[PDB]
């Protein structure tokens, strides 16, 4: 079963993932929108700062030069 | 004035094929081979004669 | 990018990215502000002259030029 | 427009490969791609710790490249 | 293309800040497709140096930061394609 | 790309359905944005306008850096900037607090 | 293409010495180059940071971490830059 | 060097012909593989393609390439009528076999 | 001194000799009357501005003596050195020897092998392979040089014979083939196999100065069409392939019976339509193919006569003869590189001596080792100069030698002087 | 000869035990493994999980979905 990345980010978006970024910082949100170039919106997020909370912000576009992966849970 | 002339191709192909009786059938100077201006010239300067040449 | 051409045969400095400074006369350039330099300086922070003749610098290691000198003759 | 890189000098030969963070390998090259990323068959670890590691059949991205290093007379 | 505007806003006093830190105030005089400046009238306080003077400088896009703008400057009339 | 065709307004449709939506918002409803950068720093203020590439146009702005001594916050004010894209982490529309 | 990859092409053979990401200095006689900066070399002289000093007879460097190079002297009458 | 130009007889025939006057040539490498496949992109063609290899007047501008002065030119200046020799060709080559002696004189 | 308009700046071939690996030393050899004058004189014409043939004679600018210009044959074999750019665009140092093809003037080809390291010979493309040209394969094979071959006049396939394309081809192939039996006859070595293929066989014609291997003309649809790899696209334009356009590939196999083979649908039919136009379409049809293959004419370069014009449209299209410095560059050694078995043939001793080593290094710092094989004389008749090679050492201006004879021995010491 | 994406082909045939390394970050490795590529190296792993060189602590990441332009060498085991 060949699953590209591809329609992985665009057959599950909706669902609540979180992304992790280069500096080591993640992202708990739903994937609103993704590209082909693979910029992604989510919205309504949650800062971990190396797993601990930081605070409130709102909801993120992450571009392709900041972010590390896209995990789920 | 009438003092110079460039015709096209065709021209010079019909004015080539007229004219076949006043013209020779050569192709190159392997032709003339020793009976041409040099070779008189040398002939003159030993005063022997080539057969067919000028004496 | 006439800007370029008319900076030619000018003894210029360049500052990279490290910091270091190439001042030498403007002799060649492209679109990628690739430089080809001649009779180029060093200089670095302690100062010091360091000699090095004919320089093919790559532009992904140059923030920003400035002219120094006028062409000799 | 993407010329892949002459790398038919440095087949099936013994080569050293520099990464990014002080990072070193080594290994047999096998092939390449015109983004020059590098498939090692042998490939042995050998990192800044001093104790080497065979893997086997790996592909390094070129982003990451240094250098290479030919052990072998080419 | 917002670089293609850029090339719009020639001879205005403004300041470039750089990846490294370091700020020029000059008016700018010419702006390529890659936003490679060229900028005259130079005031280059670079960090942790002194501020110097120059005469001609010439920035490559990729190592920009980012640009301030004055106060006087109407671009609702000039972001029009 | 295999669209090769000049009638390309797919990168405004990328700006409708795609990622770069949320800055259009902050073009069309003239909201405060926040936007974390690269060698940490904090600018808050309005977005005009934007491109494919994030090359943004700001207005009335507020930037916030800390400064080791231990880290506190300085602020600034300025009138306008322009905004090179890939001198960014994150772009943030600021949520309804009401 | 411009006019600094020729001038690189023109100086294969030659001896340059090139600089790149890693603060190592590598100095030797330029055998290939192509339209990007891919460089392979022979008969290396490498000076790294710390300073050691070292013999390597086969180089390939990749452009995308090189610094700079730099080239002889005896290039400023090659007809491309004339 | 001898000059092996043939001339055109018939008007009908294609003027790249292999005139059974030239003799015969007697018919009879490391070629790569086909499964290597190099692919040409779409819109490249051999030189000329929408060019004939010939026309009507091929054949007669190659016959007037040996043409003797000032038949193989195609411009000049006009000389005056009586500075043209119209038998300096018929002396100059040689003498015919079978005429008197007095022609040979 | 004074010097005529080059292309190139003096100082650049003064500080191109130091690097021998840049350096080339030629023998253009051939059969008599088959184009080497005329294509030194293409190359001469290509590197100055200023020197042009006639529209009438040929230049000839390597036969300076009246002799030479009287009998309109080569008598004395003429040196030249040039500065000439490849097809990358590298510039090389090319020492060229013009050799008489005349079989009772060999004796100045054979002084002409012993200062070089390879051979051009040309080849008559509508006589074939002649007597003097199969004695100089042997010869220069015997002697130890690279051998590569150019068929000049390959016009004389076009404008004389009117011949079919692939008869031009057959024609061609029968020519390399028994280039390759007369390689094979004398030859043990069996990597000495010439082809268009290995980029070892040019094609040219010099009296229009159309100069061609695979590789440049290949070079010439990259530059006309881009994106092709033009040193993979020139190994299969020879020899039994074919284009298929359906799949745009090339196979082994015919897709119809009126397939061409891959030469004679990319490269010889275009050939035959630029000449075709040229000289019987001037009029009608030649300002179509002109600005179909990109090249602008002049309004009274299109007064010219037909020989001239055919000049001029193939040098616009053709350009530099990048192709014949690619062939001695890829298949003639360097100085530093063949410097050993010239030095096992040719000095006395042995190659296993101590100057031996010395002189298979091509150092040129050292023991001082020169080898001169032929005499010029001046304008006056009084007094001559010596030529030959530098084998070793540097000399200089106002340095004392020592001139060793052919009669000197170690033992003697009776035939030097200094 | 073996070109790259022929061998990540290989490696979704394989379904093996893939580690990946990271630029510029010489502790922080992860395994995984391999399912999908594209033309950019963007590379999704069914089983993922990290380690370090200094703290060693394996955590679990599922199926995650790395970008192209931070690895460095995709290894085995
Ligand atoms: N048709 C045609 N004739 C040519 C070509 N190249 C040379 N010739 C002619 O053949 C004749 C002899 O040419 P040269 O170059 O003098 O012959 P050569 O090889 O120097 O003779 P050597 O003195 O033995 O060296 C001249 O009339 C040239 O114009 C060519 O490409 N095509
Ligand atoms: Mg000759």
């Amino acid at each position: 079963l060949p699953l590209n990345p591809k329609p992985f980010l665009n057959g599950l978006t909706g669902k609540p993932v979180m992304v992790k970024l280069k500096w080591g910082m993640e992202y708990k949100g739903y994937l609103v929108s993704v590209d082909g170039y693979m910029n992604m919106q989510l919205a309504n997020t949650e800062e971990y700062i190396d797993g601990a909370l930081s605070g409130h912000l709102g909801e993120v576009l992450i571009r392709c030069n900041n972010v590390l992966y896209i995990r789920g849970v | 004035t009438y003092q110079r002339w460039q015709f096209t191709l065709p021209m010079m192909s019909t004015l080539y094929r007229l004219a076949n009786q006043l013209l020779t059938d050569l192709v190159d100077d392997n032709y003339f081979y020793l009976f041409d201006l040099k070779a008189f010239f040398t002939s003159k300067a030993l005063n022997m004669a080539i057969p067919g040449g000028p004496k | 990018s006439s800007k370029m051409l008319q900076h030619i045969d000018y003894r210029m400095r360049c500052i990279l990215q490290d910091g270091r400074i190439f001042i030498g006369t403007f002799k060649a350039f492209d679109k990628h502000m690739n430089l080809i330099l001649c009779d180029c300086d060093e200089f670095r922070k302690r100062e010091e002259k360091r000699v090095l003749g004919l320089v093919l610098l790559r532009g992904e290691n140059l923030v920003s030029m400035t002219v120094e000198g006028p062409p000799p003759k | 427009k993407a010329h892949p890189p002459e790398l038919k000098k440095f087949m099936d030969k013994k080569l050293s490969l520099k990464l990014n963070g002080g990072r070193h390998v080594q290994g047999i090259l096998r092939g390449f791609d015109p983004f020059m990323n590098l498939v090692i068959d042998e490939c042995v670890e050998m990192a800044t710790s001093g104790q080497q590691n065979n893997i086997g059949m790996v592909v390094i991205r070129g982003n990451s490249i240094i250098m290479l290093e030919a052990l072998e007379r080419v | 293309k917002l670089v293609r505007f850029l090339m719009k806003l020639s001879h205005e006093t403004v300041t470039i800040e750089l990846k490294n830190g370091t700020q020029v105030h000059g008016t700018i005089t010419g702006v390529d497709v890659s936003m490679n400046t060229h900028l005259k009238a130079v005031k280059m306080t670079l960090k942790n140096r002194e501020p110097v003077q120059l005469e001609t400088l010439s920035i490559r896009g990729n190592n920009i930061r980012y640009f301030i703008l004055p106060d006087s400057l109407p671009l609702d009339t000039l972001l029009v394609d | 790309e295999m669209t090769p065709e000049e009638l390309q307004k797919r990168e405004e449709e990328e700006f409708n359905t795609g990622p770069l939506s949320v800055l259009t918002q902050s073009v069309k409803n003239n909201t405060q944005v926040l936007i974390n950068c690269r060698n940490n720093k904090k600018l808050l203020g309005r977005v005009k306008a934007f491109d494919r590439h994030c090359n943004m146009v700001l207005e009335n702005v507020k930037e916030m850096w800390t400064e080791v001594s231990k880290p506190v916050n300085k602020d600034r004010y300025i009138s306008k900037m322009f905004l090179r894209g890939d001198s960014v982490i994150v772009v943030l529309r600021n949520p309804l607090i009401a | 293409i411009g006019v600094p990859i020729k001038v690189l092409h023109e100086a294969e053979g030659h001896i340059v010495t090139c600089e790149t990401n890693t603060g190592e200095v590598y100095r030797g006689k330029l055998i290939e180059a192509e339209d990007n900066m891919n460089c392979q070399m022979s008969n290396i002289t490498v000076t790294y940071r710390d300073g050691r000093v070292a013999q390597l007879e086969q180089v390939y460097i990749r452009g995308s971490k090189i610094r700079f190079l730099i080239l002889p002297d005896m290039l400023k009458n090659a007809p491309m830059l004339k | 060097p001898n000059v092996v130009f043939i001339k055109t007889e018939d008007p009908d025939l294609p003027a790249f012909y292999f005139d059974p006057l030239i003799n015969p040539i007697s018919h009879r490498e490391p070629l790569p593989d086909d499964d290597e496949e190099f692919e040409l992109p779409e819109f490249v063609e051999p030189f000329l393609k929408d060019t004939p290899l010939y026309t009507d007047n091929t054949a007669n501008g190659i016959a007037l390439l040996w043409a003797p002065r000032p038949f193989n030119l195609r411009s000049g200046r006009t000389r005056r009528a009586l500075d043209i020799p119209l038998v300096k060709n018929w002396y100059r080559e040689h003498c015919p076999a079978g005429q008197p002696v007095k022609v040979r004189v | 001194q004074t010097l005529p308009v080059t292309v190139y700046e003096m100082d650049f071939l003064a500080d191109l000799m130091d690097n021998s690996e840049l350096i080339r030393n030629v023998t253009l050899c051939g059969h008599l009357h088959h184009g080497k004058t005329c294509f030194v004189d293409c190359l001469i014409e290509q590197t100055h501005p200023e020197i042009r043939k006639r529209y009438d004679q040929d230049l000839c600018y390597t036969d300076i003596l009246f002799t030479e210009q009287e009998r309109g044959v080569g008598i004395k074999s003429t040196p030249v050195t040039v500065v000439l750019p490849d097809t990358k665009g590298k510039s090389y140092l090319f020492n060229i020897m013009d050799t008489p093809g005349h079989v009772n003037f060999s004796d100045e080809v054979t002084a002409g092998l012993r200062i070089s390291d390879g051979v051009v010979l040309f080849i008559d493309a509508a006589e074939g392979v002649m007597l003097n040209t199969e004695r100089l394969i042997k010869h220069a094979v015997q002697e130890r040089l690279a051998v590569t071959v150019c068929i000049n006049k390959i016009d004389r396939l076009i404008l004389e014979l009117k011949l079919p394309p692939t008869d031009a081809y057959y024609k061609l192939r029968h020519i390399v083939d028994e280039v390759n039996g007369l390689i094979s006859m004398y030859s043990t070595d069996e990597n000495l196999i010439l082809s268009p293929l290995l980029g070892n066989v040019c094609f040219s014609s010099s009296q229009y100065s159309i100069c061609f291997t695979l590789g440049s003309f290949a070079k010439i649809y990259a530059d006309t069409f881009g994106d092709i790899n033009y040193q993979e696209f020139a190994k299969r334009l020879w020899g039994d392939i074919y284009f298929n356009p359906k799949t745009r590939k090339f196979t082994k196999k015919a897709p119809t019976s009126s397939s061409q083979r891959s030469f004679v649908e990319f490269i010889l039919e275009p050939l035959y339509k630029i000449l075709a136009q040229v000289v019987g379409d001037v009029d009608t049809s030649l300002p179509r193919t002109l600005d179909e293959l990109g090249i602008h004419l002049t309004k009274e370069e299109l007064k010219l006569n037909i020989r001239p014009l055919l000049r001029l449209v193939c040098k616009k299209f053709f350009g530099e003869f990048t192709g014949f410095v690619d062939m001695c560059v890829q298949h003639i050694p360097s100085p530093k590189v063949g410097a050993k078995p010239k030095i096992e043939h040719t000095y006395t001793g042995g190659v296993d001596s101590d100057l031996g080593e010395a002189m298979s290094d091509c150092d040129p710092d050292g023991p001082l080792m020169c080898h001169t094989t032929k005499m010029y004389s001046t304008d006056d008749g009084v007094q001559f100069h010596a030529f030959g090679r530098v084998l070793s050492g540097t000399i200089h201006a106002g340095q004392p030698v020592k001139v060793l004879g052919e009669n000197y021995t170690l033992e003697d010491e009776e035939d030097s002087q200094i | 000869m073996v070109q790259p994406i022929n061998l990540i082909f290989r490696y979704l045939q394989n379904r093996s035990r893939i580690q990946v390394w990271l630029y510029e970050q010489v502790n922080m490795r992860i395994e995984g493994c391999i399912i999908g590529f594209d033309e950019y190296m963007n590379l999704v792993l069914d089983d993922a999980e990290e380690i370090h060189s200094k703290t060693k602590s394996r955590k679990q990441l599922g199926r995650i979905m790395l970008k192209g332009d931070n690895i460095t060498l995709l290894q085995s085991v």
